[PDB]
């Protein structure tokens, strides 16, 4: 007698359901990994014994998406080709834990300025049963959690 | 000046400024006379800074409210209470910030609402005033004392101020003044003697021989000038000549232990009445009282001889008091006591 | 106004204010609204938010020396935790018609348990208390927040267990409102954020600068053996409530927490047993029944708020022919069932007895 | 106008247009201080004066309204750059389906934007709380009779710097 | 006396004393006890705490050059 109704309010959310609207666009991904929150830590110590610890400047996050090859065209590659030796269309990332239809969003991972940094090929081999997967490496340089 | 046009402007009225440099544990009730002609006829009434202070009093006065908050927020000072003598057993009890009652040129009214909020528990600190008069030196020493309480809570501070606008500063003022630059650089623990309060001087020199008849028993706690660490008070002592209960540092020291720990388990009242709930109170305590004992404030080089807090269900209550709600705990911690005598003793021999 | 499919920008709004969700502090407050559409003046209608107070009722409602405070009264109901918040527009005091009529309109509705009329007007209050009273002792579930006018009970109820007093007027940036708007809010707050078991006595009230009494120890000492439940002003903290007493001066029934998590459990196993109405009155239906009431006790035990250690030492169901009924009793239609808890107290007095021996 | 260009490039469209210097022209009479005086309230002349160094600004900052809200050209041109901005960003969200998925898209455009606004130093606030807030919801912003005429309602709210205009020197000869 | 639903502070208390479990060692003291309330003069009462000590038994018993040597 838990009324799944009570379940929306009351159970963790799972991982396996996620859009990623990729600037202006949503993109679907497999994966996506290292939106995290990291700050660095200051310390000082005087010969009385007072320890005094504080948080530093946080630092930039590394965001890893991965999606499969499809015989389309490749969004990810006209992105990190168009670069000119400090210029890129830098866009805003957000992944949205998601309801089963999509009509719902539940939490999601806001990321501010997004470029490309890598874009590594899927490793061809004749003895797999595998799809060809490309995975981006993204820069950015702060993360936030909207929870609605 | 009345502001027009976008400039910058220039004006050169008499004005003045004091920075505040505020000590939380420092918080006085400033009584009045009810028989005073100049004050606003509000009995309560609330001053931040000088800024504020100047804006109902607007004139340098002479009186003894004046010259004693004047003298308060020269040497920082934070926010204060203007309470008239019929009144202050009332704002002790209603505005819960309140940890010293400086009685500002006042006595008699002020001693029999001291001794009200003493025994009803209200944690507070008494400075009380000397005789504005002369005492002789023949002054047979128990009959100056008389006036006063024999509470561990107050203390007398004699010698009145001559303030160098002319006016005179209640003693309770500049003893008021040095509490609060030592609660700020030293802390509660240490005691207000050896601080040095500026722009006043004592009305009245006074020897060493003096001052050892009056140091036993009810301490006058004499305001002295000295040439090196210029015009300080100069005695620690309470009104009671007690092995636990002497020494303003030490009881100072626990008011603001007890007021510190009820700040904090107030959040935690409500709460069950359970063995969970005594583990957070009693962990709520030795994280507070550790804290405090390794900024030099408690006695005792190890946290066993320093603090020690103990709760259970058949050690401090009993299973009749928890149905009552009630919720027993025992701390028992040391206080360093200050050095009062130097004895130098010279010789000619190697 | 919309007819472009651009975007419009307006620049002189009032921020919204958020709602909570909630389902045992549903309050009907009794108070002077004022309807735009003249069709709910007499009925009880249901206000799921800020945004559907706007709407039905008038929110502005220029003053001319009296004010209009049943507006602010609901502004700070949803800043200190909101609810469906039902309302009944009663315009002036006297009208015996509307109030008389008044218990039979709570029954209709299926939801409502706290009653908590905000009006600061005091012979307004006491003919809301006294026609309210009789309902109080009808086993509904119900809990009246009363307010105190000098330091004691209004005298329309007395010393029943469902009703709380809380005493000093608090003032809004100064008009002065009776509490129980507010405390119909903290309410909603701490049953969901901690349980009905819970006291909600810490809960620092938002919105609010001070009240109009600085109430000290001495006058709460004489205040406190009756359920008075004084809004307290800390320094370091603000305004908190402060006191989770009842009217009751029984053991059992003394303290808020108790009282409504009886409440609470009584309401939820009697929305558990109604589709179990008009079955077959056999031995197979009486083991239904106790297994639906056997298992809501244990999942209340699991999340705190009985108080035991084995599970039978914090409550018990009983059915059976030889137990709780008679042959006699089954065919008349009814069947009996003796269900038992055991609450927790909260711990209200600390002593902390120092020393400096060791 | 030309205050504006350059006090726009280097210095926001939050700063005052005022001590910037334009060149190449000065002004054809001269105005005192007390002048400006009268014309300082109300419906606020913002002169154009003259000053060894800061050589031919203009003098003055106000708007045509003197309100605690919208005097101060500042605080104005602050908004309708953020309006301006906002709706730039917003139109490419315009016939969207109108879901709760789009309203968390539209308030985190909008949180995007302020917060890189609030970090180079437009917004009044040493934290977020104080300096922004956007909201939208079902029963927050709008109702579902407005849901199903095609409506999307945001409350954004935001602080602005206002600036120091006056500068009052007190002198005396005692220490 | 408490009333106040605050928090309450006394300063000079004795410190409490912990009492271990054991099942081979309970003794019986006979000696000079003085209760408080007269109905256990004659019989045998588990004290199972020093806490129980103070409530049923006069845990102070002033001196006069004999001096009372059960409590201590």
């Amino acid at each position: 007698a838990i009324t799944a109704d009570d379940i929306a309010v009351q159970y963790p959310i799972p991982t396996y359901r996620f859009i990623v609207t990729l600037g202006d666009e949503q993109v679907p991904f497999t994966s996506a990994s290292g939106l995290d929150i990291n700050f660095d830590t200051i310390e000082y110590r005087d010969g009385t014994g007072n320890w005094f610890k504080m948080p530093g400047q946080r630092q930039a996050p590394n965001i890893t998406l991965s999606k499969g090859v499809f015989p389309g065209k490749n969004a990810m590659y006209e992105w990190i080709n168009a670069i000119q030796l400090n210029q890129v269309e830098k866009k805003d990332i957000m992944i949205s834990l998601t309801n089963e239809a999509g009509t719902e969003v539940l939490v999601s991972w806001n990321v501010s300025n997004a470029f490309p940094t890598s874009l590594t090929s899927p490793s061809f081999d004749a003895t797999s049963n595998e799809i060809a997967v490309q995975q981006i490496t993204l820069m950015a340089d702060r993360v936030t959690i909207q929870t609605a | 000046v009345t502001t027009t046009y976008p400039g910058v402007y220039l004006s050169e009225d008499a004005v003045s400024s004091f920075s505040v440099n505020s000590a939380a544990t420092a918080v006085p009730l400033f009584a009045y006379d009810s028989e005073n002609t100049n004050t606003i006829n509000k009995p309560i009434q609330v001053f931040r800074n000088w800024a504020e202070f100047t804006v109902e009093y607007p004139t340098p006065l002479e009186d003894a409210f004046y010259t004693s908050l004047s003298l308060w927020f020269m040497h920082g000072g934070g926010k204060c209470y203007l309470v008239n003598e019929a009144n202050i057993a009332d704002a002790v009890a209603q505005y819960d910030d309140i940890t010293l009652i400086v009685a500002a040129g006042t006595d008699t009214t002020t001693y029999t609402a001291f001794t009200t909020v003493v025994g009803q528990g209200y944690r507070i600190f008494g400075l009380f005033d000397g005789p504005k008069e002369k005492i002789a030196g023949t002054a047979k020493p128990d009959e100056v004392m008389e006036e006063y309480p024999t509470s561990p809570f107050g203390a007398v501070f004699y010698p009145w101020g001559t303030l160098a606008s002319g006016a005179a500063v209640p003693p309770s003022a500049i003893a008021a003044a040095s509490i609060t630059q030592t609660d700020r650089t030293r802390g509660v623990w240490k005691a207000p003697a050896n601080q040095a309060v500026n722009g006043v001087t004592p009305a009245f020199a006074v020897s060493d021989d003096f001052q050892g008849k009056y140091n036993q028993g009810k301490a006058l706690n004499m305001i002295r000038t000295f040439s090196g660490q210029g015009t300080v008070v100069w005695g620690a002592r309470t009104l009671e000549d007690s092995d636990n209960w002497r020494y303003i540092p030490v009881r100072r020291l626990f008011n603001a232990v007890e007021r510190d720990i009820q700040k904090s388990l107030n959040k935690l009242v409500f709460e069950p009445n359970s063995q969970p709930t005594w583990q957070r109170v009693k962990a709520a305590v030795d994280s507070y009282l550790h804290s405090l004992w390794q900024q030099g404030a408690l006695a005792g080089n190890t946290p066993a001889d320093a603090w020690f807090v103990q709760v259970g269900k058949d050690l401090t209550m009993t299973q009749e008091e928890i149905n009552q709600g009630k919720m027993i705990i025992k701390i028992g911690l040391a206080a360093v006591r200050p050095a009062e005598f130097i004895i130098l003793q010279f010789s000619q021999d190697i | 106004v919309t007819s472009v499919p651009g975007v419009y920008i307006e620049e002189d709004a009032s921020p919204a204010m958020s709602v909570s969700a909630s389902a045992t502090a549903v309050p009907l407050f009794v108070a002077r609204f004022t309807p735009l559409k003249p069709e709910l003046a007499g009925v009880i209608t249901r206000i799921g938010s800020w945004l559907d107070y706007t709407i039905l009722f008038d929110s502005n409602v220029p003053s001319s020396v009296v004010d209009p405070t049943a507006s602010v009264a609901l502004r700070l109901y949803f800043q200190n935790g909101g609810g469906p918040c039902y309302l009944y527009p009663l315009e002036k005091a006297d009208d015996n018609g509307p109030l008389a009529a008044l218990p039979d309109l709570i029954d209709e509705v299926g939801e409502i348990t706290l009653l908590a009329s905000p009006d600061p007007d005091e012979t307004y209050r006491t003919a809301v208390y006294g026609a309210l009273a009789a309902s109080l002792d009808q086993h509904k579930g119900y809990f009246l927040l009363a307010d105190s006018v000098n330091g004691d009970a209004p005298s329309a109820v007395g010393g029943s267990a469902q009703v709380a007093v809380y005493y000093p007027n608090v003032e809004v940036p100064p008009l002065s409102l009776p509490p129980s708007a507010l405390i119909a809010g903290v309410y909603g707050k701490t049953d969901g954020e901690r349980g009905v078991w819970k006291a909600p006595a810490n809960v620092v009230l938002n919105g609010v600068s001070d009240v109009s009494v600085r109430v000290t120890n001495e006058q709460q000492a004489e205040l406190n053996p009756k359920g008075i439940n004084v809004i307290r002003h800390f320094s370091d903290r603000g305004l908190v409530v402060w006191g989770s007493r009842t009217q009751k001066d029984d053991d059992d029934w003394r303290y808020i927490p108790v009282r409504r998590l009886f409440d609470a459990a009584e309401r939820d196993i009697k929305k558990a047993l109604q589709p179990m109405v008009f079955e077959p009155n056999s031995q197979l239906t009486w083991k239904r029944v106790q297994t639906a009431i056997d298992n809501y006790l244990y999942r209340l035990w699991q999340q705190g708020a009985l108080a035991g250690n084995k599970a039978e030492e914090a409550y018990f169901v009983r059915v059976g022919k030889g137990i709780t009924m008679t042959q006699d009793e089954i065919n008349q239609g009814k069947m009996i069932i003796q269900v038992g808890m055991a609450a927790v107290r909260p711990a209200e007095f600390i002593i902390l007895k120092f020393t400096q021996d060791m």
